[PDB]
C-alpha cells in the first residue's frame, strides 16, 4: 500500500482501497503490520509490477 | 389523583425518549451515521441503558 | 403460584448471566485473558455493572 492510504486498512473505513479493491469485516478480530519496503520496492524508473 | 398519577406517570416516561444519557443525541441513526460502529455501540448501548 | 413465583424469579437470574450488556464477552476469563488491563477494565465494568 502507498503510505498515505495505511490508515485505511481499518474495520469500518470508506477509501478507494476500503472500498473498491479491498473491504475488513466490521467484526474482525486480529492484527495489522505495517513496513517499510523502500529499499525493496522503491525503484528510480518506478515499480510497475504493483 | 388515580387517574392524575397515571397520566402523569406515562408523560414522563414517554418524555424519557427525548433524553440523551450521556451520549451525544437523542437520535438512534445520527449515532448509527455519525460515527464508527465500535463507538456506536456503546453510545445506543448508553441510551438503551 | 408462591412455588411458581420464587421458581422463576431464580431461573431468569441464572439466565441473565448469559447476557454480555455490550461487552465483548459473557465469560470473565475470556476477557481477562484476551485483553490486557486497561481494555478489559471497561468491559468488566460493563459486565459487573
Amino acid at each position: 500500500i502507498r503510505g498515505d492510504e495505511v490508515r485505511q486498512i481499518a474495520p469500518g473505513q470508506t477509501g478507494n482501497i476500503a472500498d473498491y479493491n479491498y473491504k475488513l469485516p466490521d467484526d474482525f478480530t486480529g492484527c495489522v503490520i505495517a513496513w517499510n519496503s523502500n529499499k525493496l520496492d522503491s525503484k528510480v524508473s518506478g515499480n510497475y509490477n504493483y | 389523583d388515580v387517574v392524575n398519577h397515571n397520566a402523569q406517570a406515562l408523560n414522563t416516561l414517554v418524555k424519557q425518549l427525548s433524553s440523551k444519557f450521556g451520549a451525544i443525541s437523542s437520535v438512534l441513526n445520527d449515532i448509527f451515521s455519525r460515527l464508527d460502529k465500535v463507538e456506536a455501540e456503546v453510545q445506543i448501548d448508553r441510551l438503551i441503558t
